[PDB]
Order: C-alpha cells, then sequence, then structure tokens
C-alpha cells in the first residue's frame, strides 16, 4: 500500500500563527525534551560490575576447545579426519598413526586460536562426538607463539573442566 | 586480425607515442625527488625510467603497443600527484633484498633444483 | 512430489517466452540467440558490436522500459577462445521482469562504454579494468579501484595464483614498509573433492 | 637572433651529455646511420635545447631533425 | 642444513647469539638476522621493554629472550649450551657509577670467554676498534686493546674485528656534533689539523659479520674495517654545518649521561690510521661506503626541505 | 636507597591507573568495541575514557582486517604517539588473519607491522574477553623503571 509523511500544510489563522510565534520566540520547544527527557537521570544505572559480577550466556555458546574422554580414558578422538575437513578457516591439522595396541589414534593435533574462526562446524561433525568447544572465555596470552595448540595443551585445558561441559550436552542435545 | 584498434594504427603513431611519454617522465623524475623528501641521487630517477622504457624491446604488435601506454599513461596521474606516500614510490628501486646469484656454481650450492 | 520440492508456476514462463520472441525479431543485426531460464528469467546473447545500441532500445519504449540498471559483472572462461564475458542485469520498473544481456568479448578487442546509456556504469566499469583486464575505451574516467597500487597482475581472472606474488613485511632497517617474495607458514592445502559417476543424466554432455 | 646565437648554444650541448658523441660538434652529424645511439635517446637529445634558449618541439619536428644541420635551421627561421 | 630461500620464515642452519644487542649496534645486527633465518637468542640485562621495538625482527619463534647480569658465571652457560657461532659486541662509553669500567672489557669479554670455549661454541667473535694502541692513550680507548691482547689468549679462533669511526642512523659518533648548538662549535682541540678518522656507513660493517657469521675459514684470522676515501678534513666538522644549515632512562630525567668532560673531548681526535696489512675487508667483502652521499639522510634539521648541497 | 622502589608504586600505578585508547574501526570487531562504552559493560568510568586523537593516546586498539593499503597508515599513527604506548590487538583477524590468512591483498597477521604487546581470540572477542584482556594489561605493569638507573 503506502503512507505519506511530511505532508502537510500550516493552517494559517491566527490562533495558530501565535503558537508557531510563541515557539520560536520564547523557546516553548526544545525546552520541552532536552530541558526534560534527559532528566530524567533517576533511573537505576545498568552496569555490570565486571571483575566480580558477570552476564547471561547460554548451552549453546562457543570458545576455548576440549577433547573429552569417556569414562577410563580413551581420548574419544578416533581420528578419523573430519573435523578437519570441514573446517573453513582450515585451522585444523591431524596426523594418525596406528597404536601399540592396533587401536588407532592421533599424534599431533594441533587448533591454531588465531585461525579459527569459531563455526561451530567441528562441534558438529564428529560422529564418536569428541571435539566440543568449551564455554570458557579464558585466554589472552602475550606472545603469538603459544595460540597455536598441540594435542597436549588441549586434553587438560578439557579436562580443567569437565564439570561444565559435560552438563551443558545434556541440555542441548535433545534439539539437534 | 580484425578487431579495431585501440590508439594507433600501425608501429609508427604508437612509436610516436612512447617517444612521446617519455618526456612527461623525462622533465618529471625530479620535482617529487623533492616533494616526497626522499634523497636520491636525481640521476638514477632518470636511469630507471631509460631503464624500464628500453625493457618490452621486442613487442611485435599494435594494441599491444597501445596496450602498454594505457598503463603507462596513468602512473603519470599518481606520481605527477601524491596519490602515493613515499612507500609506493620507492618499490621500485629494491633496497633491501638479498642478491640472486643468477650464475651456475653460486647456485649449486644453495637451493635445490631451479 | 509436493510437500518439499518447489512447487513451480506456468504463466510467467508463458510471457517471457513471447516478449523475448520478438527481440530477436525487431533488431536482428545485433541479437545471436536468447532463451528462457527454466525459473522465468531470460538470456540474451548478443554480438559485441550492439551494446550502446541495443540498451538504448532496452532504454526508452512503450512496450520495454528497463530503465534500472543492477547488476553489470563478468565470468573468465579458458577453453571459450574469447576468454571473458560481460553480463548486464536490468529491471524493468513498469513490467516486473528482469532480462539479461551477455556479450562475450577478449582482453585485446575493447568493448564501447555504456556510460552516457546510464549513469550508474561509472564505477562498474572502472572496477573490471583492474580485475580482469578487459579494456573500456571512451570512458569519461579509467583508473583503479578495489585494488592496492602494486598489484600488476588483475587477479580475479583465473591465472593468478591465490596468494598474490608479493608478501609485506616491515623492517627497521630504515624507515619504510617494505615487499619480499611470498613465504608462507602453511601449505594452504589442495583438497580433491570431485566424486565420480555423473549424477545428472538430464545434463549429459554430446555421446562424442 | 643572429647566427652566432644558434651555433654557439647548440654546439656545446652535444658534447655536454656524458654519452656517445666524442666531438662530432660538426654540425652534420646524422645520428645511426653515422655515429649511433638508440632511437629512445635521440629522443633525449632534443629537449635540452628548449629548456636552453626557449623552444617546443610540439611536433613531429624531432622526428626528422637528425642533425645539427636540420635543429640549428629549424630554430633558425624559427626565432629568426 | 639450509633449506629453501632466505626470505624470512626459512632456517639456513646457522643459531647464533649476540650479547648486548639493544643499543645502537646490536640492534642493527640482529636485524640482518631476523631476514635470512636464524635462531638468535638476544639476552639483555635491565631492560623489560626496551627490547620491545626489535621484536617484529625475526619471524615467528625466531628470536628468544632470557635474562642475565654477567658477573654471574652462571648466566653465561644457561644459553650459550646449544650455539653455533657467538659474536660479542658488549661495553660502552664512559664509566659507570657501579660497573668501575676497568675490567668490563676485560673481565667481561673472558667472562663470556668463559665455557662458551669449553661448552663448544665456535666461530667466537669479539670487538676492537681501529684507534685502540696500547701505547699510553687513551683512557677509555685503553682497556680496549687490553682485549686483544688478554682476551686472544683463549679461543685461539676469534676473527676479532677491528672497525673506524662508524655513522649510523641513531649512532652518537656524528651526532655529538650538530648538537653543539651551543657558545659555539669548538674543535679540538680549536684545531683543523688531524680530522679525520675513516667513516665508515653502519651498514658495511653489520654487513661484515654476517659475511663472516659463515664466512668461512676465517678463525683466529683478525680483520680491520676500510674506511672510505680517504682520510679527511676539517670540513667534516663544518659538513656537519654544511648541511644541517645551523633506553632505561627515567621517568623525569637522567642525573649525569653528559659530554663527559674526560675521554670524550679527547677520544674523538686521537686519529691514528694504523697497519693497512690487515686484509681486512674487501677479502670479506664486498662492501665500502662514501660519505658525500649519506649524509644528507641521518640529518635533517629545522628546514627540512631545502638541500642545494 | 629504598625511596626508588617506593616511588615506583607511584609512576607505576598513574600510568595503569588513566589509558586513553585509541581504537581502529575497519572490520565486524567494531561494533563489539562500541558495545564496551555503551552503558552494559561500560568501559569508561572504570578508568578508561574513549578516544582521544592520535597525539594524546597511550595503548591504540586494532581491530578489524589489515589489508595491503591501510598498512603503510597504520605504521605512521603507531609512531607519532607518545612514550609509554602498547599495543593491544583484538580479534582473530589481527592474530594472523582470521581467514583471509591465504588471501592475496591481507598482511598475514599485524604482528609483522608493529611490536604487538596483547592479543584477543575470536570473531568478535565477545566484549567481555576485550576487558578481561585489559585486566591483563592493567596487570602487565608491574614493571619497574628503578633498576636501570639503579643498578647498572
Ligand atoms: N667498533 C666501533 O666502531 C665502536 C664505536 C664505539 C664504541 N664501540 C664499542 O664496541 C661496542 C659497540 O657498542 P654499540 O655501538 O652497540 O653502543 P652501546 O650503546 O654501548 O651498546 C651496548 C649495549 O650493551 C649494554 N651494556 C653496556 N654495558 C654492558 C655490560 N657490562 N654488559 C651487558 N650489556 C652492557 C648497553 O646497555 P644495557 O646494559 O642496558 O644493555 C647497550 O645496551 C661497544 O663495546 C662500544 O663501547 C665500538
Ligand atoms: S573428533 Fe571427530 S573429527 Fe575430530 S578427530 Fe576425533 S573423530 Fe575425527
Ligand atoms: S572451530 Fe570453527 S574454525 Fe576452528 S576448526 Fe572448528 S570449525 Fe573450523
Ligand atoms: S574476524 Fe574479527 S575482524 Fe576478521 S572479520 Fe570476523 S570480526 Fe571482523
Amino acid at each position: 500500500t503506502y503512507k505519506y509523511v511530511n505532508l502537510r500544510e500550516p493552517s494559517m489563522d491566527m490562533k495558530s500563527v501565535t503558537d508557531r510565534a510563541a515557539q520560536t520566540l520564547l523557546w516553548t520547544e526544545l525546552i520541552r525534551g532536552l530541558g526534560m527527557t534527559l532528566s530524567y537521570l533517576f533511573r537505576e544505572p545498568a552496569t555490570i560490575n565486571y571483575p566480580f559480577e558477570k552476564g547471561p550466556l547460554s548451552p549453546r555458546f562457543r570458545g576455548e576447545h576440549a577433547l573429552r574422554r569417556y569414562p577410563s580414558g580413551e581420548e574419544r578422538c578416533i581420528a578419523c579426519k573430519l573435523c578437519e575437513a570441514v573446517c573453513p578457516a582450515q585451522a585444523i591439522t591431524i596426523e594418525a598413526e596406528p597404536r601399540a595396541d592396533g587401536s588407532r589414534r592421533t599424534t599431533r593435533y594441533d587448533i591454531d586460536m588465531t585461525k579459527c574462526i569459531y563455526c561451530g562446524f567441528c562441534q558438529e561433525a564428529c560422529p564418536v562426538d569428541a571435539i566440543v568447544e568449551g564455554p570458557n572465555f579464558e585466554f589472552s596470552t602475550e606472545t603469538h607463539e603459544e595460540l597455536l595448540y598441540n594435542k597436549e595443551k588441549l586434553l587438560n585445558n578439557g579436562d580443567k573442566w569437565e564439570a561444565e561441559i559435560a552438563a551443558n550436552i545434556q541440555a542441548d542435545y535433545l534439539y539437534r | 586480425t580484425s578487431v579495431k584498434p585501440i590508439f594507433s594504427r600501425d608501429m609508427n603513431e604508437a612509436k610516436r607515442r612512447v617517444r612521446e611519454l617519455y618526456r612527461a617522465w623525462y622533465r618529471e623524475v625530479p620535482n617529487t625527488v623533492h616533494l616526497f623528501q626522499l634523497d636520491i641521487s636525481v640521476k638514477q630517477g632518470r636511469d630507471k625510467v631509460r631503464e624500464m622504457f628500453k625493457k618490452n624491446a621486442h613487442i611485435t604488435d599494435p594494441r599491444v603497443v597501445d596496450l602498454l601506454v594505457i598503463k603507462g599513461k596513468m602512473e603519470l596521474e599518481e606520481t605527477i600527484k601524491v596519490w602515493k606516500q613515499r612507500t609506493h614510490v620507492m618499490r621500485f628501486f629494491h633496497e633491501t633484498e638479498a642478491p640472486r646469484p643468477k650464475d651456475f656454481l653460486s647456485k649449486f650450492y644453495v637451493g635445490h633444483d631451479p | 512430489t509436493r510437500p518439499t520440492v518447489r512447487p513451480r508456476n506456468d504463466v510467467a514462463h508463458k510471457q517471457l517466452s513471447a516478449f523475448g520472441e520478438y527481440v530477436a525479431e525487431i533488431l536482428p543485426k545485433y541479437v545471436q540467440q536468447v532463451q528462457v531460464s527454466c525459473f522465468n528469467e531470460l538470456e540474451i546473447c548478443i554480438h559485441p558490436d550492439g551494446v550502446i545500441p541495443v540498451l538504448t532500445f532496452l532504454r526508452d519504449h512503450s512496450n520495454a522500459q528497463f530503465k534500472s540498471l543492477a547488476d553489470l559483472t563478468a565470468v573468465d572462461i579458458p577453453t571459450r577462445q574469447n576468454r571473458f564475458e560481460i553480463v548486464y542485469n536490468l529491471l524493468s520498473l513498469r513490467f516486473n521482469s528482469r532480462i539479461r544481456v551477455k556479450t562475450y568479448t577478449d582482453e585485446l578487442t575493447p568493448i564501447e562504454s555504456s556510460v552516457p546509456v546510464y549513469k550508474a556504469a561509472n564505477w562498474y566499469e572502472r572496477e573490471i579494468w583492474d580485475m580482469f583486464g578487459v579494456f573500456f575505451a571512451n570512458h569519461p574516467d579509467l583508473r583503479r579501484i578495489l585494488t592496492d597500487y602494486g598489484f600488476e597482475g588483475h587477479p580475479f581472472r583465473k591465472d593468478f595464483p591465490l596468494s598474490g606474488y608479493v608478501e609485506l613485511r616491515y623492517d627497521d632497517e630504515v624507515k619504510r614498509v617494505v615487499a619480499e617474495p611470498v613465504e608462507l607458514a602453511q601449505e594452504f592445502r589442495k583438497f580433491d573433492l570431485n566424486s565420480p559417476w555423473e549424477a545428472f543424466p538430464a545434463y549429459r554432455q554430446p555421446p562424442e | 637572433l643572429t647566427l652566432e646565437g644558434i651555433k654557439d648554444r647548440v654546439l656545446y650541448v652535444l658534447k655536454l651529455y656524458d654519452k656517445i658523441d666524442p666531438e662530432k660538434l660538426s654540425v652534420n652529424s646524422h645520428f645511426m646511420k653515422d655515429l649511433g645511439l638508440d632511437s629512445l635517446d635521440q629522443v633525449e637529445i632534443i629537449m635540452a635545447m628548449e629548456d636552453e634558449f626557449g623552444f617546443e618541439i610540439p611536433d613531429i619536428d624531432a622526428e626528422k631533425l637528425m642533425c645539427p644541420q636540420e635543429i640549428v635551421d629549424y630554430i633558425a627561421d624559427k626565432k629568426d | 642444513i639450509p633449506h629453501g630461500k632466505g626470505g624470512r620464515s626459512s632456517v639456513s642452519g646457522i643459531v647464533a647469539t649476540v650479547f648486548g644487542a639493544t643499543g645502537f649496534l646490536g640492534r642493527y645486527v640482529v636485524n640482518h638476522l631476523g631476514r635470512m633465518g636464524s635462531q638468535v637468542i638476544v639476552p639483555h640485562r635491565c631492560e623489560p621493554y626496551d627490547t620491545m621495538h626489535l621484536r617484529p625482527m625475526g619471524d615467528l619463534g625466531q628470536i628468544i629472550f632470557m635474562d642475565w647480569n654477567g658477573r654471574d658465571k652462571d648466566s653465561i652457560r644457561r644459553a650459550v649450551e646449544h650455539s653455533s657461532v657467538v659474536i660479542n659486541l658488549v661495553g660502552r662509553e664512559w664509566e659507570t657509577q657501579n660497573f668501575d669500567f676497568e675490567d668490563v672489557f676485560v673481565k667481561i669479554p673472558q667472562a663470556i670467554a668463559q665455557v662458551s670455549k669449553e661448552a663448544g661454541v665456535e666461530k667466537f667473535i669479539h670487538i676492537s676498534h681501529l684507534n685502540a694502541d696500547i701505547k699510553s692513550s687513551s683512557k677509555y680507548l685503553r682497556s680496549k686493546a687490553v682485549g686483544e691482547k688478554e682476551v686472544r689468549e683463549t679461543f685461539p679462533e676469534a676473527t676479532i674485528i677491528k672497525p673506524a669511526e662508524i655513522f649510523g642512523r641513531e649512532d652518537r659518533f656524528l651526532n655529538y656534533f650538530a648538537n653543539i648548538r651551543w657558545f659555539g662549535g669548538v674543535p679540538l682541540i680549536s684545531l683543523g689539523k688531524k680530522t679525520v678518522k675513516q667513516p665508515v656507513y653502519i651498514v658495511d660493517v653489520t654487513k661484515g659479520i654476517i659475511n663472516a657469521i659463515k664466512d668461512p675459514d676465517a678463525r683466529g684470522k683478525t680483520f680491520a674495517f676500510v674506511g672510505p676515501s680517504r682520510y679527511l678534513l676539517f670540513d667534516l666538522v663544518q659538513y656537519v654545518f654544511a648541511v644541517a644549515h645551523r633506553i632505561g632512562r627515567l621517568f623525569e630525567i637522567s642525573p649525569f649521561e653528559p659530554w663527559t668532560t674526560r675521554d670524550k673531548v679527547e677520544r674523538i681526535h686521537t686519529t691514528d690510521k694504523i697497519l693497512p696489512h690487515l686484509p681486512g675487508l674487501e677479502d670479506l667483502g664486498v662492501e665500502a661506503t662514501p660519505l658525500e652521499l649519506k649524509a644528507i639522510e641521518v640529518l635533517r634539521r629545522h628546514r627540512t626541505y631545502r638541500w642545494l648541497s | 636507597e629504598y625511596v626508588v622502589a617506593k616511588l615506583d608504586d607511584l609512576i607505576n600505578w598513574a600510568r595503569r591507573s588513566s589509558l586513553w585508547p585509541m581504537t581502529f574501526g575497519l572490520a565486524c570487531c567494531a561494533v563489539e568495541m562500541m558495545h564496551m562504552a555503551a552503558p552494559r559493560y561500560d568501559m569508561d568510568r572504570f578508568g578508561v575514557v574513549f578516544r582521544a586523537s592520535p597525539r594524546q593516546s597511550d595503548v591504540m586498539i586494532v581491530a578489524g582486517t589489515l589489508t595491503n593499503k591501510m598498512a603503510p597508515a597504520l605504521r605512521k599513527v603507531y609512531d607519532q604517539m607518545p612514550e609509554p604506548r602498547y599495543v593491544v590487538s583484538m580479534g582473530s583477524c589481527a592474530n594472523g588473519g582470521g581467514y583471509y590468512h591465504y588471501s592475496y591483498s591481507v598482511v598475514r597477521g599485524c604482528d609483522r607491522i608493529v611490536p604487538v604487546d596483547i592479543y584477543v581470540p575470536g570473531c568478535p572477542p565477545t566484549a567481555e574477553a576485550l576487558l578481561y584482556g585489559i585486566l591483563q594489561l592493567q596487570k602487565k605493569i608491574k614493571r619497574e623503571k628503578r633498576l636501570r638507573i639503579w643498578y647498572r
């Protein structure tokens, strides 16, 4: 359909034009709002007082990585070379080679933490359900020699909290 | 080959052209060399210009010799003005880059199979 | 078939057969092919001669308005023996339709600017000179947009290896920020996805 | 406005460049069936006789000179 | 073992170490090892933040920092244990209110000529100066020619180096002049006689090392560094006013870091050009650089535009 | 003797408690910088007043992606800043370039161009791991200007 805005004409009669000459010359407008709508300061401030208080999130949040393990640990990753092949940024790097018993596992697993674009494509391709984006924004170290991760940085970083992780998926896994 | 040429017709008006804008370069190297506050021997600036124009020498054809120009005709826009900041210019004269051997036996001790 | 498959509509496909039937009728000096995309859009294959001419007919008329120029672009195909391609794309405000105009070319053969017909091909023609290398003559201005001042390669065509030929890095040995050949920290792995068996019978290339 | 004006100015210039001509200051020098250089180089010589003495050579002139004769002469009939 | 090409993010098989390497010279060497590939372990004394302006020098995981004192015989033994070549630029100007300066050219260059010799470094290197002569001069210039004697005993293979008065970008040599806005230029000592020395440009010296850094076949065999042509005049002090057209300091200021009414005034006029028979440069070359052309750059003052020199 | 090391409980508490950050808007990451100065998580009035001119600053901040043509601009601006300067990159594109890391016209990494100090990792860092990236930089002044004058 339509509408027309800013289409109006002044009335042009001496009952009006005072009302527009009691405005220009006496400032009866322009004190209407910012004489007032500004104050209106008397509302409670809204601030999350940071070092202590913190704000909301959701169980589907994304962040620092992990590699779980079952009960008594198997290093849940089977090195099926997938979370590697859907990765848009191509951070992941994986090198398998048959472990002594003959069950296969990894050797090098490196997520670069600069390239990773935080998809949620590597949480959703792993069929054996290993690699999982943690909900901890712990980060920010002082040397780029660092953020590159090896395998045996990840596991700890994913065994430091599994009380966080293992209780999110069981909220979220019923939807997908 | 039947397609309309760009500016030139055969090789003469063409090779009148390359002679021409040479001078716009040759007459203006140095006004920049004081303008960017870059320091070099002003004769270098007249060696490179003449080092480049002698480079592509084997060109057999119109519409090539007109193509190169349309590039060359441009640059005098940027350089005679300031759209570059010192570091789009000096990149012509490569200061930092370690030399290439280009000889034989100097290769054979450094680098595989070029 | 209905539930998950996009329901078609015929009416739109009858008219854009007609209205495009006869623009091969009244400008046969130029138009060399026309067809109807199964989604109800048109593609007019036009010789490179008419570009300013044909649009100008499409520019005004009472049976075809096509005042709004939306999208100029290009595609570059090797093994087409005339490399590049243009595709103009025009919306006719009264009649609610899209009709695209395809015109081939090469690098060396110039094409003539559309700028007096529409003033919105002013930029879209400056760009293409940077990327693919097509050279538009008689253009009020021709310059360098989207690219730095150093790229002598005209990237988006199919010969530019993705990472360009010179990485950049700053060194304090003097002042400047200078340019040293490209040295990566990872190969850019090349995966290989193209699976056999030819799942599409309808598009089956000629038997040969 | 003297033929000692335009023969004095010309003949020293051609010596002054650091390149080929070694005192061929004889006024005939015919350039590359004569002494020889690259065509682009001959196109360098033209300019410094203009910033000096004042002049242009806008045109196909510089292609025909080929000798400090003609240049002197084409200057001769030009100024006076 | 060297791989690939020398651009950056390459190997080229040499480790290194560079002691000092904060002030004028050392910063300007490592910058030539943050290019051709290396492992440059640069330690440093007291300075946490003054070393940052360096870090975009090696690519990534190349240069690596430690902390050390240097009168502790361990601090030099913890790093070098893995190394190939190790050069040494250490030492400075004026006697410190803490370091008594006597053996800091004697004990320090030996303190790092401790287990380095033992632990299996090789191609160890040290610095000398063109003008240091064990005859009596000069209170600072002396104790430097002791290292040529005293220290050379250890590590029979050195290729210890002997360059001239150098002029860099941020250097303090030719910059003591033109800072001399003052009651007037007074040459040393109000005489135009023996100026000047061999003013080689800082690139060539810092391109000498890395040319000897795997030379090969220069070890034990010391070299000295030619200047340009030729000796020079008094005009050098006029040349300053010809074109010029007339780390870890403090928060507010430094109490004393002076012009030193001491060796400083007499160290600059000591001249003594010395033995030619040292190989010493083109052999290690190929480099020599002039003055007249390279002295505009480092000199820019309140006109900042006009030159016409 | 001991007065110096007690003096640096003043000057090393002054420079950390008032910062005048420049910012660079370039790319997506700029908006999750704004919301640091919007009232929810309130950047200013926690000691750090927001943008000023290039000359008056201390901590510049790099957001966004750094192409070729922007490098000649940055390195110049980083200079003019006064002494007590730092560089805190943020976002997954100042760390090695997000993606685009393989492109032709993106500088790879923005450590290459300047001596960067603190990092933060992800398309937009969540407007949180920003401030916890600064409460790193207000804790990254434990340094002392003592023990340069006063040891060597
Ligand atoms: N070959 C020549 O032409 C020439 C000319 C002049 C002087 N020199 C002498 O040859 C070497 C060149 O030095 P330079 O050009 O780089 O100037 P420099 O300013 O003396 O550089 C020396 C660096 O090492 C530091 N340093 C001073 N004493 C130290 C010590 N005992 N232990 C560890 N570090 C110490 C200095 O301060 P920090 O301790 O804070 O790091 C400085 O960072 C020096 O020994 C110099 O005295 C040579
Ligand atoms: S997690 Fe899934 S994807 Fe990542 S490695 Fe183990 S199996 Fe392959
Ligand atoms: S996190 Fe996002 S980017 Fe990093 S790997 Fe998994 S998907 Fe690829
Ligand atoms: S990564 Fe940070 S910077 Fe690169 S695009 Fe996503 S947000 Fe903008």
